Parts: C-alpha cells; sequence; structure tokens
C-alpha cells in the first residue's frame, strides 16, 4: 500500500511535530485524551522516530524531548493545569534566545575590553 | 515614516553604529590559482593535511594580520580598520558550542 | 534573504543519540520525579559502601566481646549471638556521616510466657530503633553506646 | 468510587531504658 | 555539495554545561557541578 | 548566531537601511531656498556613517576565508581526522585498562589488611 | 487542529495485530504546506529565478568587493538620476538594478553557509581529538603518581620490619 | 601507616578512573551513532533554514514565529485540513 503508507508517514510526522507544541499539549490534556490507553500504545509506537533515518526528517527537533517526556505517564495526569503548559512554553521561548544572549554577552564582553 | 526629529534621528545613528561598529587590517590576500580539487587537482597527498592541521595557513586556518597576531576561526578579531577609537570587533567564525 | 547559521550542536545531538539534552531540565525536575535506580549501578554503589564501612569500622572502637561482624551488602550486621541483632550502614563520606539503624531485631525468646507470640512487639522495637539511633546521632563513639 | 499482655513487664523495662540511657538530639 | 564526498564522523556531543532552569531576563543557572563523591551519596540515599 | 557570516549580513542590511535612511532625511528636511545648518550637519553624518559601513564590510570581506580550502580539503581532513580520534580512543581505553588493573590489586590489597585488623579485634 | 484517530483505533490490539511503522519517503512529501522535496540542494542557485551578474571564475571574495562598490555607485547614480531627471524611466529601473545586486550580495554569502558548516565539524574533531590525548595524558600522570606512592610506602614497609 | 597511605593513593586513583570512565562512556556513545557528514549538513540546513532551533535575531515578544509548529501550520497541515 504506497498511498496508505505515505499518508500514514506525512501524517504522523505532522503529529508528532505538532505535539512540539505545548499549547496543543494542554488542549490534548483538557480535551482528555491522554487517558485512553490507546493514546499510551500509540506513543509508545511514535518513538520510531528517534532512529536516525527517522529523525532525518523531523524539522521541528523538540518533538522529541517532549515524546520521551510524554512516555512517563505521571506526565499525562498533569498538563491539564494550563499553568504549567504555560511555564513549560515559557521555558521553551527562553531556551530558543540562547544564541541570541551568547551574541549579546560576547559582543558586551570585547565591547568593554 | 513621517516625521524624523534630532532625538529620533540621534537614536537612529547610535543603533546603526552599534550594529555595525596607523591601520591594524588583515594582511591582503591575491587571489588564488591553486586549489585542491578543481583548480591544480592535487591527488589526495599528505603536505596539505599537515599543513591544514599544523602549520600556519593564512586562508584555511586562520586570518593574518598586520602587527603579527594571528588569529584562527575560533577567536575573535580586534581591528580599528578607521583612524578614530571606534574599534571593529569581527566575531568567531566557528563560535564552538 | 538571508539564510541563518546552521546551527550544527543541536543537529549533532539529534542524529547521534536521538534526544535533546538541551532544554531546561526544569520540567523534567519539576513535574516529574526523578528515576528509579536500575541494576548495575546498585552493585557499584553496594561495593563502594562495603569498601567504605570496612575502613569506617577498622578506624572506629568496635565493641571486641561478642559482636561478629560481616559487612554483607553495606551492612555491617552487628550480631551478638545470645540475644539481638542490628544492621548498620553509612550514608555518604568515610568522615562524618553517623550511622544508620536499618533494622533492629530482638533474639530473645521464650515461647510460653510470651503466649506463642512475639517476645516484644514491634512498637517498642521501633521506640528502642528511635533511642538508638538518637544516641547514634549524640555522636560519640557510637558503637560502644 | 496485638498485645500479649506480658508488656506491662517490657514497658517498665522500657521506662528504666529511657532513664538508664537518654535519648540525646 | 556538487557531489562532495561524505566521510563517517562520529563527533562527540558536548554535554559540558547543562542548562536546569532559565531565568526570566536571561541568567540562567547551570546546577550541576559534576562532583564524584556526592554521586555516591545521592545513590546511596536513593537505594 | 554570532558568527563572521551573521555580522556581514548585518552590515549589509545596515547599508541598505542607511540608504533608504538618507534620502528619507535629506528630502524630507531641508533649507527652502534663494534665488539649513541642522540638515547640513545631517547630511555630513550620514555621509560619514554610510562610509564607515562600507568600509567595515569589506573588512569583514576580507576576513572570511579564500577560495582555497575546497570542500575536498575540508573532507580528506575530516576523514584524516577520524581516523586519528579512532587511534585516540583505543590509546586512551589501554591506559584506563591498566589504571583499572592496578585500582582492583590495590582495593582487594587493602580490603585483605582490614579484615586482617579487624579478626584480630 | 486534530488527532490521527484511525490509527490510535488501530493500535489498541494484543498479539501481532498492532501495525508496523510506515516506510521511508524518498520523494516529494507534503509536511506542513511547504513540499520539501527530498535531494534538494541547500543552496537553491540563483539562476532558477533571477539573472546572473557573475562567470565561473567565481572568486568569491573578489566579486563581494566588485559587488559592494557596485552597490555603492548605483547609489550615487541614482542620486544622479534624483538630481538631473527624477521623470526618467531609468530610475524604475535602478530602483530594481540595486536590487539585483543585493540580491547577489546575499547569495554569495549564504554559498559560505555549507563551508562554515563543514568548517566546524572540522574544528569540532581536532579539539575532540586533543580533548581525549588530554585525559589520557592527564591519567597517565595521576597512574604514575600513584605507582611511585605505592613504591615509597612498600619502600616504607620493610624498614618497619 | 601503611593503611592510610594505601588508602590515599586508592582515592586519587578513584577519582582519576572514574573521570577517564566518564569520557569512556561519552566516546562509547559517540561509537553508537557515525552519520556522514553530508547528512549532517543536510539536516542542518533543514532545521535552521526557518528558525525552528535557534530564535531569530531581532525578536521581540509577541512576534508569530515559535519554535513549536504553530497554530497555523498546525490548522493548515494535512491533520487538521483532511481529517476535517
Amino acid at each position: 500500500d504506497d498511498a496508505g503508507n505515505r499518508l500514514r508517514f506525512q501524517l504522523e510526522l505532522e503529529f508528532v511535530q505538532c505535539l512540539a507544541n505545548p499549547n496543543y499539549l494542554n488542549f490534548l490534556a483538557q480535551r482528555g485524551y491522554f487517558k485512553d490507553k490507546a493514546f499510551v500504545n500509540y506513543l509508545k509506537y511514535l518513538l520510531y522516530w528517534k532512529d536516525p533515518e527517522y529523525a532525518k526528517y523531523l524539522k521541528y527537533p523538540q518533538c522529541l524531548h517532549m515524546l520521551e517526556l510524554l512516555q512517563y505517564e505521571h506526565f499525562r495526569k498533569e498538563l491539564v493545569n494550563a499553568q504549567c503548559a504555560k511555564f513549560i512554553d515559557e521555558q521553551q521561548i527562553l531556551h530558543w534566545q540562547h544564541y541570541s544572549r551568547k551574541r549579546m554577552r560576547l559582543q558586551q564582553a570585547l565591547a568593554e575590553q | 515614516l513621517s516625521r524624523n526629529e534630532i532625538i529620533q534621528s540621534y537614536l537612529s545613528r547610535q543603533s546603526s553604529l552599534l550594529s555595525s561598529s596607523a591601520r591594524q587590517l588583515h594582511v591582503l590576500v591575491p587571489q588564488s590559482p591553486p586549489t585542491d580539487l578543481p583548480g591544480l587537482t592535487r591527488e589526495v597527498t599528505q603536505d596539505d593535511l599537515d599543513r591544514i592541521q599544523a602549520s600556519q595557513w593564512p586562508g584555511v586556518n586562520g586570518c593574518q594580520d598586520t602587527q603579527g597576531n594571528w588569529y584562527d576561526w575560533t577567536q575573535c578579531i580586534s581591528l580599528d580598520p578607521h583612524g578614530d577609537d571606534g574599534r571593529l570587533n569581527i566575531l568567531p567564525y566557528v563560535c564552538l558550542d | 534573504a538571508r539564510l541563518p547559521s546552521f546551527a550544527i550542536p543541536y543537529a549533532i545531538d539529534v542524529l547521534t543519540t536521538g534526544s535533546y539534552p538541551r532544554l531546561p531540565t526544569c520540567i523534567r525536575d519539576k513535574i516529574i520525579p526523578p528515576d528509579p535506580i536500575t541494576k548495575i549501578e546498585k552493585q557499584a554503589t553496594l561495593h563502594q559502601l562495603n569498601q567504605i564501612l570496612r575502613h569506617r569500622l577498622v578506624t572506629t572502637d568496635l565493641p571486641p566481646q561478642l559482636a561478629n561482624l560481616t559487612v554483607a551488602n553495606g551492612r555491617v550486621k552487628f550480631r551478638v549471638e545470645g540475644e539481638f541483632e542490628a544492621t548498620l550502614t553509612v550514608m555518604g563520606d568515610d568522615p562524618d556521616v553517623p550511622w544508620r539503624l536499618l533494622k533492629l531485631e530482638i533474639l530473645v525468646e521464650d515461647k510460653e510466657t510470651g503466649d506463642g507470640r512475639a517476645l516484644v512487639h514491634s512498637m517498642q522495637i521501633s521506640f528502642i530503633h528511635q533511642l538508638v539511633q538518637s544516641r547514634l546521632f549524640a555522636d560519640e563513639k557510637p558503637l560502644q553506646d | 468510587f496485638s498485645s500479649i499482655f506480658q508488656r506491662q513487664r517490657v514497658d517498665a523495662l522500657l521506662l528504666d531504658l529511657r532513664q538508664k540511657f537518654p535519648p540525646k538530639f | 555539495m556538487s557531489g562532495v564526498r561524505a566521510v563517517r564522523i562520529s563527533i562527540e556531543s558536548a554535554c559540558e554545561k547543562q542548562v536546569h532552569e532559565v531565568g526570566l531576563d536571561g541568567t540562567e543557572t547551570y546546577l550541576p557541578p559534576l562532583s564524584m563523591s556526592q554521586n555516591l551519596a545521592r545513590l546511596a540515599q536513593r537505594i | 548566531m554570532a558568527d563572521r557570516l551573521t555580522q556581514l549580513q548585518d552590515a549589509v542590511n545596515s547599508l541598505a537601511d542607511q540608504f533608504c535612511n538618507a534620502i528619507g532625511v535629506l528630502q524630507q528636511c531641508g533649507p527652502p531656498a534663494s534665488f539649513a545648518n541642522p540638515t547640513e550637519e545631517y547630511a555630513q553624518l550620514f555621509a560619514a556613517l554610510i562610509a564607515r559601513t562600507a568600509k567595515d564590510i569589506d573588512v569583514l570581506i576580507d576576513s572570511l576565508p579564500s577560495e582555497e580550502s575546497t570542500a575536498a580539503l575540508q573532507a580528506a581532513s575530516l576523514y584524516k581526522l577520524e581516523e586519528e580520534n579512532h587511534e585516540a580512543a583505543t590509546c586512551l581505553e589501554d591506559v584506563v585498562y591498566r589504571g583499572d588493573m592496578l585500582l582492583e590489586k590495590i582495593q582487594s590489597a587493602l580490603a585483605d589488611i582490614a579484615q586482617s585488623q579487624l579478626k584480630t579485634r | 487542529m486534530q488527532y490521527i484517530k484511525e490509527y490510535t483505533d488501530e493500535n489498541i490490539q494484543e498479539g501481532l495485530a498492532p501495525k508496523p511503522p510506515p516506510p521511508i519517503k524518498d520523494s516529494y512529501m507534503m509536511f506542513g504546506n511547504q513540499f520539501q522535496c527530498d535531494d534538494l540542494i541547500i543552496r537553491p542557485l540563483e539562476s532558477q529565478g533571477i539573472e546572473r551578474l557573475h562567470p565561473m571564475q567565481f572568486d568569491h571574495k573578489k566579486e563581494l568587493r566588485k559587488l559592494n562598490m557596485s552597490i555603492l555607485i548605483n547609489f550615487l547614480d541614482l542620486l544622479d538620476i534624483l538630481i538631473r531627471s527624477p521623470g526618467s524611466i531609468k530610475r524604475e529601473e535602478k530602483l530594481e538594478d540595486l536590487k539585483l545586486l543585493f540580491v547577489h550580495v546575499h547569495h554569495l554569502i549564504n554559498e559560505y553557509r555549507p563551508h562554515q558548516a563543514r568548517e566546524t565539524l572540522r574544528v569540532m574533531m581536532e579539539v575532540q581529538k586533543r580533548q581525549r590525548l588530554e585525559t589520557a595524558e592527564r591519567f597517565q600522570k595521576h597512574l604514575e603518581r600513584v605507582i611511585e606512592m605505592i613504591q615509597n610506602c612498600l619502600a616504607s614497609l620493610p624498614d618497619d620490619l | 601507616q601503611l593503611q592510610k597511605q594505601l588508602k590515599e593513593a586508592e582515592q586519587i586513583l578513584a577519582t582519576a578512573v572514574y573521570q577517564a570512565k566518564e569520557k569512556l562512556k561519552s566516546i562509547e556513545k559517540a561509537r553508537k551513532g557515525a552519520i556522514s557528514s553530508e547528512e549532517i549538513i543536510k539536516y542542518a540546513h533543514r532545521i535552521s533554514a526557518s528558525n525552528a532551533v535557534c530564535a531569530p535575531l531581532t525578536w521581540v515578544p509577541g512576534d508569530p514565529r515559535r519554535p513549536y509548529p504553530t497554530d497555523l501550520e498546525m490548522r493548515s497541515g494535512l491533520l487538521g485540513q483532511m481529517n476535517n
């Protein structure tokens, strides 16, 4: 099945890079698909993205760290609170400006001497 | 867009100069007719790899300078192309980690 | 029009070992409790604790009366054969950690006066556990006390 | 959505142990 | 590119400084100091 | 970020921005005519800034690498570095092995001394 | 936003009835909204879409200096347009012209970006190699000290005997 | 006097072999994964052509772009559209 495999491939890759989103994670938590165990079998199944020949395709990288964090299951009972999801979002964005702050520090350290 | 005023124009000045910036420039490098794969076509040898590892090669392993100081790719170069106090600061080319 | 710099160390962290250490660990530390201790590391830490316990026993004035000791698995097993069983274990370094009283047991038994039951209830054994743990935290020469 | 009733003597012995060996924080 | 030869690198990932919590307005707190005997104290407590 | 290349990109964009700013200032504001001094000062400052940006772009261009170090010179050096990294790995493994054997021997010796000293009591 | 529900319905089962991972695609995909067909060049060429001013001599630094000077001289000629004949057709060409020049100044230095990428791998490998040897030497010095330490303590012990 | 000196030698060699086994563990993890260089360069281009893993250089809060997929990419993907 070429077309079925193609659609499963593309749909699964949009799902995991979508699963990089903390807000979509809060949506899945509040709308409560995490308590279903078909979903936990799916999330065990989705760890084939960690292979290099499958991680060759993941344009948004973080999804994989959060994917490990999803397998814990104490995690999925959590994230229904929007405050912790907002905290995860603040930490992701504040990490994302990392090399920019490194650039600012390096340019000011060059500027002072 | 509609109006530019002394204070706002001076803000533009300091922002543009802080983004951008006796000679102390890099030593000029000429054109290079021997290049290793296309130009000179050296069969893979060994002198070139030993030069790229250990010696000083001013087009490949670093940027040389007047006043003599050598800077490889991971370092930041401080220069002064103008006759001012303002110093150009070339950031590192690689930035390991 | 400009193409930003290629950020290779993130890609090296992807393709070699398929994860991302680079994210603030306060996510996993705040939300999730830490990972349970596996095997291997357990045996290595127990072996190091056995060595530290030997070297701590040879310094302290051990009670030489009838307390035959076996460093068995990080537990020094002070057992006088008549009456009393103690298991002791240090937590941290060699010089300054006090002792923990992991299991205390009373071997004195008569199945007639104690009416077919234990001579001392676990309430009183736990009380003596607290008392001897306190006098261990008094930090004298501990084993004599 | 027990106590075997010989514990009076053991308890008096515990009090004598408290006195003869005091706790030390 | 233009069919440049690829060679099998095996690069150690640099794991020296791990950011624990990124503070608001900069100031990351690199928590681990990577000790030795305190690892033994951690794993001895956790057993 | 933080490269000579991103510096050169930002310098070229600052050049284009100084072009648009220079025309938009020096056409919007001027003394009327006759068939001011602040505007003349503005013109001098803008010309100086454009010249400085051009000099900086030229210096950064001189700074980057040459048209020597083609990609095959990078690739062959990478190959040689992989081989020497393998050799350094095995050498480190050998020295670690010798140290591990010596450590296990001295550890067992110290354990036997401790056993004897406790058995004498 | 939605959740693939048919495959998650597939996953709840036992035996060997769960499904395998899909095979790798070596052709056009449609992730997100762009296509991202594989085997793409990292720098798509300038001949696909715009003009090309520079020949295959392509000695990057000389042509970058040429394009810098061409940008400045075309700005001066645009000032000559604004002085002489602002209603000319040429200014539209001129306001296109230096745009093309600016595109090339970006398009050359983007061609330094694979090279920089490859080169950072090289220096990382060198630093990697050096650090290994340093630890080796560090450890060997420690090993030597431990050996002689043991030796002198052994040298002490028959002197007690 | 044998014991204390043997102990200090043991401790120094223990820290030495511990740091050496740390570097050996990292080398052995690097041995497990070995990729061709052009695959690393290509993947680095896909990860940082658009700012996905490293932020744009002039970013202020309220800018639409984010290091996660984003609402528009989700609502315009195959996942949002083709099932709905």
